[PDB]
């Protein structure tokens, strides 16, 4: 909900009726990559015209999106860290400093993830960034939180994915929404009848 | 990009072109079947509630 | 080069009259008359017929007569009322056929080319059989057997015209049959559809055994006609049907899962309707 | 002209180059065979046209009496090379005229496409039906047809 | 002679009845294919030859014996079927 | 159809058919408007008219015409049977769209049990559950006809 009405953001003028329209561009494009992975966001971010100049007049922002675009993970590694020491001089970050690192972190492993299922780690110590082990301890903390539907193996150094085939998911969405509306027919079906 | 089915190897090298099946109608029509069954079950809840 | 024929629910009728038209002093017990029809392009059809006084003799089984006058004119008085319909053919009763039917076909072929036999069943008629039809062929035998006539079936069907059937539903009037069932009309449309399936089956092996002794000679036309069955049944094996079964049965299991909970909640609410209606005015009467 | 026809009529190049050979080189007429092959460049494009037409006739005839088939022995029977028949099998896949797909880490090029469930169940009960109940039908009307002629 | 169980018949059979080599069998079922004796297909990745016989001939009162045993198969198990459904769906025959 | 008969114009200061034996002759022939006016009744009468069924003509006649065997065993061919079912989930996917409103709004605002919900309405229970009621005939019958020729064709 946050992305979408962002997206329209036509207003140059600041008055009692709007913020400064610094900090509302730098806003608008933080959210603007939670609502949508690629469903053409290619064109609302970077296709756009007041948004595309008022993100080439701050360096970082620029850099940050291209960082996530053209899949510079190395830098996207930097872009984060310096977004996030700047999140503390806010006045709304506080859903933000241990949600938004998390889920922005989440989302730079799933798309990376993604086009390869027979990755490797030693591929990983130079194209995502540096380092072995700290990488194996990642990936096993979000594997064993739920998401990120791959596997991981240490003493054949391939990490296989088993990411399911629009059916198998599918048949997760039923047996979900399912049962949860089971529970609510019975528990209907119980206060009534005395 | 969407502009290429396919699949990649790290560990051996090896570029593997697949096909998807359909994205089939009669599914995730079923969906939201269950999610117009899931509130009128609460509206009948609500419903019992304020009148037994 | 006859593909298949359309008898219309017409003409059996005229033949379970004519066999009724004679059965008071006739111990004859076959009926032997006249098939009209309408030879359209390939499909035969036949829409009205008539009888002719036939008689035959056990004795010999090679005497019959026909009678000529009575064709000639009465085609010819249909033509005058009707002049759409011609002759096609024949048609006679009984199971066991006569061997004039050979006879009684040669000479009537000066009046179709094309001329073909129907044989329906008045007293078969418990099981599921209906008519039959064969057509007139003149080959040797096969390759280097004697020579013979060998009628070949011709396939044969019901159809009716627009009058013709919905003038029928007036008359059954006791069971209806109504169009698609709700789930007890098809089940047993499985159970009579097998139960004509063992009867095909065991007069199979009924023929079988009785060629497997050894008293009719074989025919090995039959034989081929029958091998042919048993090396083109499908074997299930692995990846061929028991993958593809399992996905387009979990697939019908997904909608029959809606009837569970749509049917569900229906009478919920109906239960619901009832309880606040009945305890008010439960409430209220006192 | 009636070798090449169809059905592969035991065909190779090899052998069509070695027998039919006096029919190209000088004969008792053979004045248009010299008039069309056995020239300049013009001719010489004919004999390598003529090498593309007939194995363009040996990848269909592959195509449909054959499933799979190593890499190997397609080359083999081809006459030529590996990448010669790994780069003449990408021009017709891209021609889309040749309806096949190769394998160049195992070496299998298969010939069939992965049918779809929807579609193998229906071509399973369309082989059920008309193979079990219309033949069926005819093995009982015959053994009826059969009583008129043993009997008696 | 394999009455449909395992039809797809590998290299080394033919080799052995045929008295052909390995290199001959290719060429000897395209032959067969082409005149319409068969229709089956050739599989080479695991060098077995699928079998789809639709061209029928004579056999005799040996291979009658077992075609019976086999139809009496084919009798009981149908018949036993219907038993379990009639009985089952009755009280929804009507 | 229907077959008449005319009475002679002589009895005309008496009964016309008169002589009541039985009480059979009421039910079996209404005249509508359409047919007193012409000739009924100081010109003719109506005659009733049944039917004449016996055996062995009319147990035929349905042995021969509604009759099958192999239409109990045989597939609905997938290709449109699963197609059918895309364009019945979706029809009934709008009617519980249309559903969820409709009586929660009714019984929350007035309780009547009446007006224009009562006297001009099409959307109770009754048109949300026979389309369910179509979709288990066509699926169940459909599902368990695959199931006999996996045992019966081996």
């Amino acid at each position: 909900q946050a992305a979408e009405l962002f997206l329209d953001t036509v207003s140059t003028f600041t008055s009692y009726e709007l913020m400064d329209y610094k900090t509302f561009v730098t806003y608008t494009v933080y959210v603007s990559m939670i609502a949508l992975e690629r469903p053409d966001l290619r064109e609302k971010v970077i296709k756009g015209a007041e948004i595309l100049e008022v993100l080439h007049s701050l360096p970082a922002v620029r850099q940050y999106l291209f960082s996530l675009y053209e899949c510079r993970y190395s830098v996207f590694f930097q872009s984060l860290a310096v977004v996030e020491q700047e999140m503390k001089k806010d006045w709304l970050f506080a859903p933000h400093y241990r949600y938004y690192v998390r889920e922005m972190r989440i989302h730079a492993y799933s798309q990376l993830l993604e086009s390869y299922r027979s990755l490797t780690l030693g591929y990983m110590a130079e194209a995502f960034g540096v380092g072995v082990e700290f990488i194996d301890q990642e990936l096993s903390r979000f594997i064993a939180a739920g998401r990120l539907h791959c596997k991981i193996d240490k003493v054949n150094e391939i990490v296989e994915t088993n990411r399911p085939d629009s059916k198998n998911w599918q048949y997760q969405e039923t047996i979900k929404k399912g049962d949860l509306l089971l529970n609510r027919v019975q528990k209907l079906s119980r206060v009534i009848n005395m | 990009d969407k502009k290429f089915h396919g699949i990649l190897d790290q560990g051996e090298g090896v570029l593997i072109i697949f096909d998807e099946p359909p994205v089939d109608k009669t599914y995730e029509a079923a969906l939201e079947t269950i999610q117009n069954m899931s509130k009128v079950v609460d509206s009948l809840y609500n419903k019992a509630k304020k009148l037994t | 080069a006859v593909q298949k024929v359309v008898v219309h629910p017409l003409v059996l009728l005229s033949v379970v009259d004519h066999f009724n038209r004679i059965g008071k002093v006739g111990n004859q017990k076959r009926v032997v008359g006249v098939l009209l029809g309408s030879w359209q392009k390939k499909v035969l059809d036949v829409s009205n017929s008539f009888a002719v006084p036939f008689d035959e003799d056990d004795k010999d089984d090679s005497v019959w007569f026909l009678d000529h006058d009575y064709l000639e004119n009465m085609y010819g008085m249909f033509k005058k009322v009707n002049a759409r319909e011609r002759i096609v053919g024949w048609y006679h009763t009984g199971p066991k056929l006569h061997k004039n039917d050979i006879a009684i076909n040669e000479l009537m072929k000066r009046y179709c080319p094309n001329s073909v036999l129907v044989i329906i069943d008045v007293k078969p008629k418990d099981l599921g059989l209906p008519t039959e039809a064969y057509i007139s062929v003149e080959e040797v035998h096969d390759d280097g057997t004697p020579t013979s006539k060998t009628f070949e079936h011709v396939t044969s069907e019901i159809g009716a015209e627009e009058a013709e059937e919905v003038g029928v539903e007036h008359l059954l009037r006791d069971i209806k049959d109504t169009t698609v069932g709700t789930l007890s009309q098809r089940i047993t449309n499985q159970v009579h559809g097998l139960k004509g399936l063992n009867s095909k089956l065991l007069d199979i092996r009924s023929y079988l055994e009785k060629v497997a002794t050894g008293k009719l000679p074989i025919n090995h036309q039959i034989i081929y006609q029958l091998q042919d069955v048993f090396n083109l049944l499908p074997d299930v094996s692995l990846q061929e049907f028991v993958k593809a079964f399992y996905l387009k049965t979990n697939d019908q299991m997904v909608v029959v899962y809606l009837a569970s909970l749509i049917r569900s909640v229906v009478a919920l609410h109906n239960l619901i309707n009832n309880k606040i209606a009945n305890r008010d005015a439960e409430k209220k009467e006192g | 002209l009636l070798k090449l026809f169809t059905t592969m009529e035991l065909m190779r190049w090899s052998t069509l180059v070695e027998d039919y050979g006096m029919e190209l080189r000088k004969g008792s007429l053979e004045s248009p065979a010299t008039d069309v092959f056995g020239s300049t460049e013009e001719g010489e494009k004919r004999w390598k046209d003529l090498k593309n037409r007939v194995v363009e006739h040996n990848i269909r005839i592959m195509a449909k009496y054959y499933t799979r088939i190593t890499m190997k022995r397609m080359a083999q029977l081809l006459d030529l090379s590996v990448d010669e028949s790994e780069a003449f099998l990408s021009n017709l896949v891209v021609n889309k005229t040749i309806f096949a797909k190769v394998d160049r880490l195992a070496g299998i090029i298969n010939f069939q496409r992965p049918k779809d469930p929807n579609n193998l169940l229906n071509d399973w009960s369309q082989k059920l039906n008309s193979l079990m109940s219309l033949v069926n039908k005819t093995t009982h009307l015959i053994a009826k047809e059969e009583m008129i002629h043993n009997l008696q | 002679t394999r009455p449909a169980n395992h039809r797809q018949l590998t290299f080394e059979e033919i080799a052995k009845s045929a008295k052909i080599t390995v290199n001959e069998v290719e060429l000897l079922v395209m032959k067969a294919l082409s005149v319409g004796l068969v229709k089956g297909s050739i599989d080479e990745v695991d060098k077995r030859v699928h079998m789809t016989w639709v061209q029928p001939r004579v056999l005799d009162l040996q291979q009658i014996k077992g075609m019976k045993d086999r139809l009496e198969f084919w009798c009981t198990d149908v018949k036993s079927m219907e038993m379990l459904v009639e009985h089952q769906a009755h009280d929804i025959l009507t | 159809i229907d077959a008449f008969r005319l009475i002679n114009a002589n009895m005309m200061v008496l009964g016309h058919e008169p002589r009541q034996t039985t009480s059979n002759l009421g039910h079996l022939n209404k005249p509508s408007i359409q047919a007193l006016i012409h000739g009924l009744n100081r010109h003719y009468y109506s005659i009733t008219i049944n039917y004449r069924k016996n055996e062995l003509e009319q147990k035929m006649l349905l042995n021969l015409h509604k009759k099958s065997w192999m239409e109990g065993l045989t597939l609905q061919d997938y290709s449109e049977h699963c197609k059918h079912n895309e364009s019945v989930v979706k029809e009934m996917l709008e009617l519980a769209k249309n559903y969820n409103k409709a009586v929660e709004e009714e019984d929350k605002m007035t309780p009547e049990q009446l007006a224009i919900k009562n006297v001009g309405k099409q959307d109770p229970k009754r048109h949300l559950e026979e389309h369910v009621d179509v979709l288990m005939t066509s699926n169940i019958v459909q599902c368990l006809a695959a199931m006999l020729d996996t045992v019966v064709f081996k």
